[PDB]
C-alpha cells in the first residue's frame, strides 16, 4: 500500500553512481609492489679480515 | 701452583676452538634467515592495504 508507492518512488528514482576507484584510492592505502632489499654483504669477509686475524690473533688481552 | 694453572689451559685449547666454530657457524644460519624475513614482511602488508 504505503509499501507500494514508497518502494516504486524511491526505488526507480534513486540511481546509484559513486566514486571512481581512482577517487576511492586516496580513501585507503595504495598496493605496494615488491620491496627487494638487495642482499647485505657482511662484514669477516675479503681479506681485510685475513690479514686481521692473523696479526690480531698473534696477541690478546685478559 | 703453576700446576693448577696449566691443568686448567690443557682442556680448554681444544673445547674453546669447539665454540670458535659454533658461533661462525650459527651466524651464517642466521643470515638466511634474513631472506625469511623479507617474505613474512610483503605479505604483512599487502593484506594491510587490501584491508584498507
Amino acid at each position: 500500500n504505503v509499501i507500494q508507492d514508497l518502494y516504486l518512488r524511491e526505488l526507480k528514482d534513486t540511481k546509484l553512481a559513486p566514486s571512481t576507484l581512482q577517487d576511492a584510492e586516496g580513501n585507503v592505502k595504495p598496493w605496494n609492489p615488491p620491496q627487494k632489499p638487495n642482499l647485505p654483504e657482511l662484514e669477516l669477509q675479503g681479506p681485510e679480515a685475513l690479514k686481521a686475524y692473523t696479526e690480531q690473533n698473534v696477541e690478546t688481552a685478559h | 701452583d703453576r700446576i693448577d694453572s696449566v691443568s686448567q689451559l690443557q682442556n680448554v685449547a681444544e673445547t674453546t676452538k669447539v665454540l670458535f666454530d659454533v658461533s661462525k657457524e650459527t651466524v651464517e644460519l642466521e643470515s638466511e634467515a634474513f631472506e625469511l624475513k623479507q617474505k613474512v614482511e610483503l605479505a604483512h602488508e599487502a593484506k594491510a592495504v587490501l584491508d584498507s
